[PDB]
């Protein structure tokens, strides 16, 4: 009910749009220019796994300049470290979310291309720069009225080279069965649910706990029994719990999708596969058949590489402390 | 100049043709 905002006066916020677990985000109005933006609260100091999860939020929006990923415009600068106890995030406003949309809007196929277009350009650029979301889904998709859309939440992202997750829906089955949590295979997965939510306009794959959401993947793609289906999964306790459950042939995706553009459904099969190395990369995706209406492949940024110092926080294991992880945020902010 | 502001609480385009 009562928010503050302990921000320039050149600001006037407007409403209300959201309230977290990481905090609060007004929309605001830059007096001077009459600019609306949004304008994220945050107080994560006596909340360590969100200030990292800051962290790594604003490392990576500051870092890219692209049209798929939410653009940061600035970042308050405090006065004092002993009172630094908020963060205050100046961003782009965005109206909605692909969640929100495949909710409450009746899309068209050519609405659909240009979705996963917009998301795969926007993983084409991050997996060449070394950056995998690690979590992506239709709520981490936000869009405008126009239809841009932009990936933001980039707090279990890493640098290629345990954890909690709010859902597992979209996650890769060789991700939840072994210690490979870090692909940019993962990340093609995950685009091929979104896709799949998309035709379906719901869920695909809603586990209701891990092993139910294994039996609901294999109970389309196929159980995977062969020495070759498990060929991908080096660990013998993982192909072992796989053999204990029950096992079933591959469902036919066109039954599944009869109403679907065949080339859609080309793309998905290609996504959803359970071996990660023959899964499409989201440069090859691009270049699919169903997107030839959006690709343009001088268009498409590749990426340049991040070195993994980058987040070099993820690199060391001694206990971090409140005050450690102010310091981060701090220098950060400053550098 | 920082200052403290208080406030109390509580149409989809088609995609473009062509590129
Ligand atoms: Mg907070």
């Amino acid at each position: 009910k009562r928010i503050v905002y302990n921000i320039s006066s050149d600001f006037q916020l407007k409403s209300l749009l959201g309230e977290g677990a990481y905090g609060v985000v007004c929309s605001a109005t830059h007096k001077p220019t009459g600019e609306i933006v949004a304008i994220k609260k945050i107080e994560p100091f006596d909340k360590p796994l969100f200030a990292l999860r800051t962290l790594r939020e604003i490392k990576i929006l500051k870092h890219f300049k692209h049209e798929n990923i939410i653009t940061i415009f600035n970042i308050q600068r405090p006065d004092s470290f002993e009172n630094f106890n908020e963060v205050y995030i100046i961003q782009e406003l965005m109206q909605t979310d692909l969640h929100r949309v495949i909710s409450t809007q009746m899309l068209s196929d050519d609405h659909i291309q240009y979705f996963i277009y917009q998301t795969l350009r926007a993983v084409k650029v991050l997996h060449g720069s070394n950056v995998i979301h690690r979590d992506l889904k239709p709520s981490n998709l936000l869009i405008n009225s126009n239809c841009d859309l932009k990936v933001c939440d980039f707090g279990l992202a890493r640098i290629i080279d345990v954890e909690f997750v709010a859902t597992r829906w979209y996650r890769a089955p060789e991700v939840m069965l072994t210690s490979a949590k870090y692909s940019r295979a993962m990340d093609v997965w995950s685009c091929g649910c979104i896709l799949a939510e998309l035709f379906l306009r719901r869920p695909i794959f809603p586990g209701r706990d891990y092993r139910h959401q294994l039996l609901l993947i294999f109970g389309i793609i196929g159980t995977p029994h062969s020495d070759n289906d498990l060929r991908c999964i080096e660990s013998p306790r993982a192909r072992e719990y796989i053999k204990s459950l029950p096992m079933y042939p591959a469902a036919p995706l066109e039954k599944m999708f009869p109403r679907v553009n065949p080339k859609g459904i080309d793309l998905l099969q290609r996504m959803l596969v359970f071996d990660p190395a023959k899964r499409i990369t989201a440069k090859e995706a691009l270049e699919h058949p169903y997107l030839q209406t959006y690709h343009d492949p001088n268009d498409e940024p590749e990426g340049e590489p991040i070195p993994p110092s980058f987040f070099e926080f993820d690199h060391y294991k001694e206990a971090l402390t409140t005050k450690d992880l102010k310091k981060l945020i701090w220098n950060e902010i400053f550098s | 100049p920082v200052e403290r502001q208080t406030i109390y609480s509580q149409i989809l385009a088609a995609p473009p043709k062509e590129r």
